[PDB]
């Protein structure tokens, strides 16, 4: 007869997880991995990992409500908008909004605000715990100021199709084929990655064929020699060699004006360098705080 | 409308706390219109009132069953496996915390007052002890709180140094130190235990000596306590 | 009252072996009253088929390798007796590099003596007690004082080149790490539980990274020395801390490659491919250089009070504070030989050099085992 | 040492005890009966009777501490009169000595303390509750506490004037005027600031004070 509607999962510090959040997170997760349902195929793991996210998220909450952290409705708002690809944000997003979850209005906007707060807390220590030492942005920055001798850098990718040390005409050509039909559907618009995965002979095919960034005149002479007049997004036909047929690929350039004689790089360093420090002190932050805190699950 | 009209609210497992007070920490009132969040918050600000360990919230279509399991009373204090630190003191110490005879078993400070009695004992030099508390469920939605008491050896001084004395001696100096870095044969009135207080007061010992002689410039630029890696040989620099 | 009643956590008995060699003492000398019960680093060092000892009290000593001869010996008490004759106080594991033997002391001292005929080359005040074994190295001396000093003295001058202050906790163990050189850059533990890597030419920090878990929050749970002594090999830095976690680092970045949840102040041996560590709790264990996967662990001394390990033809030999030197086979871990050395046990590190193995007993019993 | 008999048992026991008039037996049945059963159906009720068996096994302490927790424990229970009853009464209690008693010794010249929570305890009770059945004996008692500190007083005066510490003595008896005008210890005191006066040759407040006096002459 009488109908559970809501129940304590877990006991967290002086705050708790709802069965309801719970459910609400299991969608969220089940809508992302319907994308692609490879995310997430597991069903208990899943269900033991949103637990541990619901019960940290309870957790930071309650520390930064210690704290103090506020957020004001005018910080909410804008704070969505301009995201959705094209949306008419603030009236056509509520409107859109309705058709998913959107019973009632307020309860994105108090997920929203939850969410920065967490995040806004997170931010606050993690950092609080990073310490950078110049001579460490310096070291970073200097191998890319010393390869800098080019004025332009290319993002460069490589397949590769083998042939032995004494091929036959037959073997030849057929090589020259498969490479001539991956660079046209490489210049149909297919993707690079998956063509290399599939029939790149290189150490890299399971990387993707990804070379990385790197100085022209330093790689081998016919690479040098067939992007001397390549661009970003350029895809070039097969190179004979002795060891078989080579295909290029460039995916993205850089470069400045100033004269490297390293020249406004050290920047560049110091976001990769703080992101890798963050993510660090975040999973030691993560940790360290659920240690430390009270934590019973009931989900019996 | 979603949660249906709620006609009457029932509450289950109530022991302590009056209906009234129950109530009166609900959001709602027969509102006749509640939804699943309404729910939601009810059960949040049940738990935030502090006396249930436990909520859960029921539909009957009509009426609203709130099953709650309060949190359990304190119905005796045990003390076992303690052989220095007396069960007064210890007693005192569990009530500057509110664990006390008659009131209720706050769970989350348990994790506290454990630390808080390892940490009166790594003060003391008993490093290695541990204090672990126990709850055994009695009936009628009762505890009994008992207390393992687990004290390893305590630490004993290996040495006193003091450096940067070139006008004194490190003899003389800590001869007028309340901690001691050796005992004679024939004084067995003394020992070589450590205490954080009486480290302070050693300081300031010698702090006044210095201060005394017209030197007006001492200063102890930094105190160093070690600890061997089996953790009863303290030491002080 | 009850310090007489309470008793200790646990000790693990004696294992019961068969040995499948003899082990015998070559000779044994005496090199005074020892470090005694106080936790040191001092132990003998070999060079040039010379074995330099010292002790506590102030004497040095420099024997004979083959037989353990006295070939001379000094005392670094003070000379004119200013004060009761003060003992040194020596704690700085004895290190020989050229023609110089380096020691520091507890008195904020380090001497350097002469090979030659023992006469002191120079002396030089640092920060605080040198607790560490001295390092030398592109013609300095690295030195890890008890207040979190690192200092850097020229090998000839013996003047202080540059100083790197490094953090220093409520309560740690006793003890300090010895730096490890590798391409100009020294690589030293810390009391506070991180990694630092240093430059020679002025002691510029490069990188500083956290080893420690130091999942508690009373300082006993907090305690994580990195007291040992980092292993550089082919461009990775593995470091152990108190508590913490067997790391490998990779040295140019001092960015974390592998982590292992094990615990030690004693130094590990890191070979081939594997790397021999003795646990905090004394458990010997054996892993990979690639990861963490251990190949087998031996857990028959627990809470013996082993000393750091040494590999000695092709086994590790360990000792024990009762007094006694265990061998193990690497391959496998089984214990292949025991022996009852010496009385008063072992608390510092074994020497293995040039086919020699050293140990110097609590009472200061410089012994050579020889199969 | 209490057998665990099912909790009726305990209670009729206790109750049993209590008819008897064998104090402690009672405490100890009523210690067990609350100690056990923290939370049920005698909650209450064995706290007012543990209450009213500590007053008459002249535990004053404890009975002062079962009251301020049945006080701040159930601030509106229908009962909590009786309660502020008991606690004046102890607070009376506490000023009491029997050997002193026995010898007919007037105790107004010791320690007041006891006293002035007993008067407090009974005023708060008749303001707070005039149609309690307490309220004549607590009204009564009020009385004759008022009339003790105002002694206490007179006693103080007395003993100044003896000394000559005449500012001493104008302070102590302006103070009884201001707390306690209408005792009688006031009319005793008066003469006592008269002499005060006119030993400091302010003769114009000896003649005010004189005058009152007169006024008063009863």
């Amino acid at each position: 007869a009488p109908q559970v509607v809501d129940k304590v999962a877990a006991v967290v510090n002086n705050g708790v997880v709802l069965e309801s959040d719970v459910d609400g997170l299991m969608q969220s997760v089940k809508l992302n991995a319907a994308q692609a349902r490879q995310q997430l195929p597991d069903d208990a793991t899943l269900r033991h990992q949103i637990m541990e996210r619901l019960i940290m998220d309870q957790i930071i909450l309650q520390m930064g409500q210690k704290m103090g952290v506020k957020i004001s409705d005018e910080q909410l708002d804008q704070a969505i908008a301009n995201i959705a690809k094209q949306n008419n944000m603030t009236l056509d997003q509520m409107r859109s909004r309705l058709a998913y979850d959107g019973l009632n209005y307020n309860t994105y906007r108090n997920q929203i605000r939850k969410e920065m707060i967490i995040s806004e807390v997170r931010n606050n220590e993690v950092r609080r715990r990073i310490t950078i030492l110049p001579q460490e942005v310096e070291s970073l920055a200097q191998q890319v100021g010393n390869q800098n001798d080019a004025s332009t850098e290319l993002n460069l990718s490589h397949i590769l199709i083998p042939l032995p040390e004494n091929p036959t005409s037959d073997q030849v050509n057929e090589a020259e084929s498969q490479a001539r039909a991956i660079v046209d559907q490489a210049r149909n618009g297919a993707d690079f990655g998956k063509l290399a995965i599939a029939h790149s002979a290189d150490q890299q095919a399971l990387n993707g064929g990804q070379m990385g960034w790197g100085r022209i005149q330093e790689l081998p002479g016919i690479f040098a020699q067939a992007l001397s007049t390549a661009k970003k997004g350029d895809i070039v036909g097969p190179i004979r060699s002795g060891v078989g047929f080579h295909i290029l690929k460039v995916n993205d350039l850089r470069g400045e004006s100033k004269n490297i004689s390293d020249a406004a790089q050290k920047d560049r360093a110091y976001r990769m360098l703080m992101n890798r420090k963050f993510s660090e002190e975040a999973a030691s932050w993560m940790q360290e705080q659920r240690a430390s805190a009270y934590v019973k699950i009931l989900s019996n | 409308a979603e949660g249906f009209v709620v006609k009457d609210i029932h509450f289950e497992g109530l022991q302590r706390v009056a209906v009234g007070a129950a109530l009166l920490s609900m959001p709602v009132r027969t509102g006749d219109t509640v939804n699943d969040e309404d729910i939601s918050n009810t059960i949040r600000a049940l738990f935030a009132t502090g006396n249930f360990e436990d909520v859960r919230v029921l539909r009957d279509g009509d009426t609203l069953l709130v099953q709650v399991k309060e949190r359990p009373t304190i119905a005796s204090i045990t003390f076992s496996g303690n052989k220095s630190v007396k069960d007064d003191m210890l007693k005192q110490n569990l009530e500057a915390s509110g664990v006390r005879v008659g009131e209720s078993l706050d769970r989350t400070t348990i994790a506290d007052i454990e630390k808080g009695l390892e940490d009166f004992y790594y003060s003391v030099g008993k490093y290695s002890a541990s204090v672990k508390a126990v709850v055994t469920p009695l009936p009628r939605n009762r505890v009994d709180l008992k207390l393992v008491f687990q004290e390893g050896v305590s630490a004993e001084i290996q040495q006193i140094n003091i450096v940067g004395n070139h006008a004194f001696t490190t003899d003389e100096l800590i001869s007028h130190f309340q901690l001691r870095d050796e005992v004679p044969w024939w004084n067995v009135v003394g020992d070589r235990k450590y205490q954080k207080q009486k480290l302070a007061g050693d300081l300031e010992t010698l702090r006044s000596y210095y201060l005394d002689r017209g030197y007006a410039r001492f200063n102890i630029d930094s105190t160093q306590v070690s600890l061997t890696p089996d953790k009863k040989g303290i030491y002080v620099t | 009252l009850f310090n007489s009643e309470e008793d200790v956590v646990k000790m693990s008995p004696l294992p019961t072996v068969e040995n499948q060699f003899t082990p015998t003492t070559a000779w044994s000398t005496s090199v005074g009253s020892g470090i005694g019960n106080f936790y040191s680093n001092l132990h003998p060092a070999l060079a040039d088929n010379v074995v330099y000892a010292a002790d506590r009290a102030g004497l040095v000593k420099a024997l004979n390798a083959d037989d353990g001869k006295e070939i001379w010996s000094v005392s670094l008490a003070e000379k004119d007796g200013w004060f009761s004759k003060e003992p040194a106080l020596l704690s700085g594991g004895v290190t020989v590099s050229g023609g110089h033997v380096y020691i520091g002391s507890e008195k904020a001292q380090v001497y350097a003596l002469n090979t030659s005929d023992g006469t002191v080359a120079w002396q030089t005040k640092v920060a605080g007690e040198a607790l560490s074994r001295p390092v030398v190295s592109d013609g300095l001396v690295l030195i890890h004082t008890s207040n979190g000093q690192l200092q850097a003295l020229n090998e000839a001058d013996g003047a202080v080149k540059w100083t790197v202050n490094l953090d220093m906790p409520s309560l740690s163990l006793r003890g300090e790490s010895a730096p490890t050189t590798a391409f100009g850059a020294a690589v030293v533990g810390g009391d506070n539980g991180r990694v630092s890597a240093v430059l020679m030419e002025q002691g510029q920090m490069i990188w500083q990274q956290r080893i420690s878990q130091a999942t508690g929050s009373t300082e006993i749970d907090r305690l994580s020395d990195v007291d040992t002594t980092p292993v550089v090999v082919n461009g990775v830095v593995f470091a152990l801390a108190y508590n913490g976690n067997l790391t490998a680092l990779d040295l140019r970045s001092g960015q974390i490659m592998w982590k292992r949840e094990l615990g030690s102040v004693n130094d590990f041996i890191v070979d081939g491919n594997r790397i021999y560590l003795v646990d905090q709790n004394d458990r010997v264990m054996a892993l990979t250089i690639d990861g963490g996967v251990t190949l087998w662990t031996q857990s028959d001394l627990l809470h013996r009070l082993l000393t750091s390990p040494v590999l000695y033809n092709g086994n590790l030999v360990v000792g024990d504070s009762e007094g006694y030197l265990h061998w193990i086979n690497v391959e496998d871990g089984r214990f292949v030989a025991q022996q009852k050395v010496d009385s008063s046990g072992f608390q510092t590190e074994p020497v293995a050099a040039d086919g020699k193995l050293l140990i110097q007993a609590k009472d200061g019993t410089v012994y050579s085992i020889t199969r | 040492e209490v057998p665990d008999n099912p909790p009726n048992e305990i209670y009729a026991t206790a109750q049993q005890k209590l008819q008897d008039g064998n104090w402690r037996q009672a405490i100890t049945q009523l210690e067990a009966l609350d100690n056990r059963y923290p939370f049920g159906p005698y909650s209450q009720q064995v706290q007012l009777d543990l209450i009213y068996a500590y007053y008459k096994n002249a535990d004053l302490p404890l009975a002062q501490a079962a009251i301020d927790r049945f006080i701040r424990l159930n601030p509106t229970h229908p009962n909590i009169d009786y309660v502020m009853y008991m606690r004046g009464l102890t607070n009376m209690a506490l000023d009491d000595s029997a050997l002193q008693g026995f010898f007919g010794v007037d105790r107004s010249d010791r320690d007041p303390q006891h006293a002035r929570a007993a008067f407090s305890d009974f005023s708060k009770l008749v303001r707070g509750y005039p149609n309690s059945q307490y309220t004549t004996d607590a009204t009564k008692r009020l009385v004759f506490l008022k009339d003790r500190l105002a002694k206490y007083e007179y006693s103080v005066a007395e003993y100044y004037t003896e000394r000559g510490a005449w500012v001493a003595v104008v302070n102590r008896v302006e103070g009884m005027l201001r707390d306690y005008p209408d005792t009688q210890a006031t009319r005793d005191a008066l003469p006592l600031m008269e002499n005060a006066y006119r030993q400091m040759q302010m003769n114009a407040q000896a003649e005010k004070v004189a005058k009152i006096i007169a006024a008063n002459s009863s």
